[PDB]
């Protein structure tokens, strides 16, 4: 009569690498790097992501003729541009601030667009209908940017201009303008008929004075001038003031929001889906049960630690010995 | 390995015992068969979850962007950033895969040491009334029943019970 | 007769974890996790912190009314601001490279302040009595900043002025000065009399031409102008010159100064004291041994590094089995 | 648990000997009662002061500010410093509490070894002399007195002295 | 008869350090710390470095006569500049986005200066020639920057000038130009006559207007007035204009590149050798061999991990037990 | 050590056995001397060359400059730099002299199993035709001539060749 004392053996073809040998076959094991994406961008904690289609975030917040701007969504999780979202100013000009700016609306958790300056009634004694552009065209038409008005002289007169808005909103008030820079002296006078002006702009926290540069700039999109973009957050009850004699691209459209904590802007051809993630890469969301993964090393959310891994196999069973 | 029992006294595996991970085989006048040690296979599977989840568990996490946008002046903090990035994967992918390798050769030395003591505490129980013939078995100096191997498998096994037995068995091969 | 084998067993509690088994009790054990502090706000590099009550960095360089200043220190290790310091800048405007000064007067080992442009004979030809504002009172009067002088037009001219320091203290020395932005053409006629006018600062290292903007901003403490505030550190040997037709809010006082090594700002309610420490946390000092703490994120000195672990424990003796 | 000594053949733990880590429970005709090895508990303390030392020590570490201060308009660089911060503290976090845990198995397993290699050692010099009873103890076959008892400690232990006396005693 | 199972032991002196024991003296063990160098400075990727020689990169970029100048296409892995390399901007002012200009310059994967603006052809209206200065010495004579020339009024003449350049390279261009602020109005007149001047500089993503800043700063290499330091890098399609009714310190030599994955300046008196490494330290050379290195915390190449350590072996062979 | 061998019942090493880390030391009729265990020492010199190549190997990091450049007003950024630089130099420096600590202490007792393993597989092997006599040695009751003796060295040993010839001579 015997007794032997063993140990178990399997089908187990799976293999993990110890310190001592390479290719050592277990009879089971557990894989430590996620090295799968569902190949979709997520709603990124129930919030889903603001995709902005053929529109940067220049274009989208600008009012860009070509972009939806009527259909946004009162908070995101994250914002979403396209490799080839070519859509933003299409009036040349530096926008001051940009990456600051889209930083700060990565995350919203409240976003209302309303017209802080309203077209029919806050400019009686500027004109308010032209101001259209062959550097804006849409659906065949000069346009020009839903959020900004361009306002030009009231037929030879270009009275000073005074108007400020206070905040009634209970939260940071977006508000975006622009500074024309003419080309000449000649377009200076055809939009503004005053040659020397200026425009103010100012808060509690801002304040400056722009003078127009007129000079023959190389043609960019038809244009020889240029038009510089800013922005200001107005708080809770601050009141902001905008003051000019020509050159005063004017806010139309401004945006109560409140600021959620941190996200980030996937550029990515990555289609948008209705799944929940922990995870998002900008190449397809990731499960957050492993602490390591080898998809993507720019994530946002609560995400396993990125690794150049290409397997993190821990063995749990012992060798496996069918022999 | 390290506790010489896995790939060394006992050269091989069992596909036979299919409900564990260490047990037992043997053969008496009603049959043979395999049998695990359910004590030693769950203590195990409970300790190599601890392990596990522990890998796991402690990594917790913040909730973070990773990506920053720098402008065409704005090269040396985007490459401060890459710095960032580049660093913290350096650290992760190193203690990742060293981390991996150290405690996969912990493991199996874990079931070299569980199916050591396995050994030790059978030959323990037995002493005198079995003979060791290498590769983990014992060929009992008496009659062992299927009651008598289940003792022996769930540790109360009866030595003065064999003993006469045993010795009068052992007494005539050594003679 | 009999010989035994055996092990340790006592009235130990505690318990360790281990890669196997979650809860052990073990005979002995260290801990390595360092959960203690002082709640005191103490020496490090054996200099005590300046702490700055009420007042913000802004407010006790430049001479906010409420900030005194001078008795405080030569030489501080780091700055401890509370949170709820509101005195800085009475007079609204801008603070240029604010938090750079800032992270730069964090520790100093020699701060001297010095009248770098009497008050007495440094202005013939401008009035250095008027330069008081309802926005910087003291002792309800109208007052301002101690090391700087607002000038003023000396009975209606504002001839141009043109003040240099060249540097003989054997340090840097920390200049600041103002531009004053008028709300109207007025209240710039009424200050400096001349309209068109301009703030040239020069340096061998700095040269800056200021050309105020005068607007109505929104009112910051009765104030519809704006004080722009400037700094530089002009290095031993080097001339600092100063010349204006108006809107020049002048140094008094400079600093003549020792930058040490690198330490930073403390923002903390809590209290100050005679400690001596190695490491300093916004909630209290740590006297430090462990290579573990959970703490602060947030710390200055030779400290142990933070760790979200609540426990952290290294067993030294065995496993406690006593029967 | 690893070398199947502690909590495994020596089922528990003697309260009654505080004298060290690691010793023997005589009970011979003169008194019996329990003292530690010195030569093995020394060396135990030793080695896991070391142990300490370095985990603790190796740290060092140089004086820094930690802390940044970054305007409204500096929020890439506010967010770059978290991302500094965070990636720092799941680091080390990770790092302390695997490390805790990795050392505290390896520390409970040297204690093992210990009491292990102490029992081993005393079969050896024994031998036929005295019978394996189970539990760490040894039965001795002939009879030792509480300085032969101090010698089997001392690793001092004469097998022929007793050789016969205890070869008789086999029955 | 006898049969010992035993171990090794030799003449090695070998000692590691062990958790439970330190200076244990093994049979055999091998170093994880990198602790030598070569003692200079190598190729990277196969390239050399550029060393700037008594330059420093403004120095360099610019035409500084104390200069090489590189007429021909070239590349480098990274830039050698001398800490004693005192040759800069010998007509002192500001170099605007100096430090992003030396960390874009830092590798490059080609070079080309080529004649932007052709000296004999460019100005026929104004005055190339002139515009040579004390603070730019060469061979003991007024001189200036190799790259760049003073333009200055033709006898009592300086009309507008307009200069505009397309990118016909299929590689981005690197334009440097200056604007010069005079110490007086004589000095404005002296060398522009017009005295109340602008220069405008554009392209399809730069636009500046220059508005001369007149006055006296400290006598810096015999010059009370200042002169300013400006680059672009126009893309392939565009077209950079150049604007000025004085003050403009035009282009001459222009510089087609590709940018180079991003290196780094290394600031050595480590002889420059015909030697090759995978990682480079202002010291010299390492061997990119082993996972440490105690050589330099600043490297440039694929290198070990820095580290305070000052020895890393790990034990391979057995306790050395002589007896 | 903790498998109780290196510096345990094997007191100290030989400087004699050249040819490799472990092995044998025969002593018989016909001449003596030192050999090493082909099988023991060549697959312990090849886990070790991995156990090295692995720590090295596993690094490989990417192209990096590390330095950077910032002016007189950038001093958060060039604090925001060291604070990265010195992070990763205190992360990197505690764990390298850890993995360094914790690993030699790992390597040692490799060495000690593969000597205790090679010392039980001789007596496994011998089971009673020897007497152990400590020092980790076995005294043959019969007579090991050379390929007797170079039969327990790889592990070939017949126990029934001098199964009753031992039996009579331990008597
Ligand atoms: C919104 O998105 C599209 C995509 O970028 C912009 O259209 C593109 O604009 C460029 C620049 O004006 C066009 O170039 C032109 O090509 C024509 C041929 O019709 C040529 O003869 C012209 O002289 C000129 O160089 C390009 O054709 C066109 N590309 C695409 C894909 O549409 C569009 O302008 C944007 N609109 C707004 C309002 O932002
Ligand atoms: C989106 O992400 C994950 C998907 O599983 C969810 O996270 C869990 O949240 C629940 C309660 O909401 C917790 O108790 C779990 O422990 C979480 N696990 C993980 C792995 O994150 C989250 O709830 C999801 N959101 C929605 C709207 O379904
Ligand atoms: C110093 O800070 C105090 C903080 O409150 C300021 O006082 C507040 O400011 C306005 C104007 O004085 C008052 O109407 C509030 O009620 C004030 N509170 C108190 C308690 O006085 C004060 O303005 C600051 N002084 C300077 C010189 O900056
Ligand atoms: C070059 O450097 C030396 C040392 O500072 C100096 O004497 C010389 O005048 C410099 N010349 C130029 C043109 O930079």
């Amino acid at each position: 009569d015997t007794l032997c004392i063993g140990y178990h053996a399997n089908n187990s073809t799976d293999t993990v690498d110890t310190v001592l040998e390479k290719n050592v076959t277990v009879t089971h094991s557990v894989n430590l790097l996620e090295d799968k994406h569902n190949g979709k961008l997520c709603k990124l904690r129930g919030v889903a992501p603001l995709h902005l289609g053929k529109c940067n975030i220049a274009g989208w917040i600008l009012g860009n003729p070509e972009c939806e701007s009527l259909s946004t969504a009162s908070s995101w999780s994250y914002i979403v541009e396209t490799p080839s979202s070519d859509n933003g100013t299409c009036y040349p000009g530096d926008f001051i601030d940009y990456e600051e700016l889209r930083e700060q609306l990565s995350s919203v958790s409240s976003f209302e667009r309303f017209e802080i300056f309203p077209k029919t009634s806050s400019w009686p004694n500027h004109d308010s209908n032209k101001g259209v552009t062959a550097a804006c065209p849409h659906a065949g038409a000069k346009s020009f940017y839903k959020n900004l008005i361009w306002l030009v002289k009231k037929g030879n007169s270009y009275p000073k201009l005074s108007k400020s808005y206070i905040n009634d909103k209970g939260k940071e008030v977006l508000v975006l303008w622009g500074i024309h820079h003419p080309s000449t002296s000649a377009d200076q006078q055809s939009l503004y008929q005053n040659a020397d002006t200026y425009v103010f702009v100012g808060s509690s926290r801002y304040s400056k004075k722009f003078k127009p540069e007129i000079a023959i700039r190389p043609k960019v999109r038809d244009q020889e001038g240029r038009m510089n973009y800013y922005w200001t957050l107005v708080e809770p009850g601050d009141k902001i003031t905008f003051e000019a004699t020509g050159n005063l691209v004017v806010p139309r459209y401004a945006f109560a929001m409140e600021r959620n904590a941190g996200s980030g802007i996937i550029i990515s051809d990555t289609p948008v889906h209705d799944c929940n993630t922990t995870c998002q890469t900008p190449k397809g969301a990731i499960n957050t049960s492993l602490p390591f993964q080898n998809i993507h090393p720019i994530t946002i959310g609560k995400c396993p630690k990125y690794v150049k891994s290409t397997k993190l196999r821990l063995a749990t069973g012992l060798r496996n010995i069918p022999s | 390995g390290l506790f010489g029992a896995i790939a060394g006294f006992i050269e091989g595996g069992w596909t036979g015992m299919v409900d564990g991970w260490y047990g037992y085989h043997h053969q008496n006048e009603q049959g043979s068969g395999y049998a695990a040690d359910l004590k030693s296979t769950q203590n195990a599977i409970d300790e190599i979850t601890n392990k596990v989840n522990s890998v796991i568990e402690k990594m917790n996490t913040q909730f973070t962007a990773v990506g920053k946008e720098f402008n065409h002046l704005e090269k040396r903090i985007e490459n401060l950033n890459k710095k960032v990035d580049d660093g913290f994967l350096d650290i992760w992918t190193y203690n990742a895969e060293l981390l991996v390798l150290l405690e996969n050769e912990r493991t199996l030395d874990y079931h070299d040491s569980n199916v050591k003591n396995l050994y030790e505490k059978v030959r323990s129980q037995l002493k005198n009334n079995a003979k060791e013939i290498g590769n983990g078995c014992f060929e009992f100096y008496h009659k062992c029943d299927n009651t008598c191997m289940e003792s022996v498998k769930n540790g109360t096994y009866d030595y003065p019970k064999y003993s006469e037995e045993a010795k009068l068995n052992r007494e005539e091969i050594d003679s």
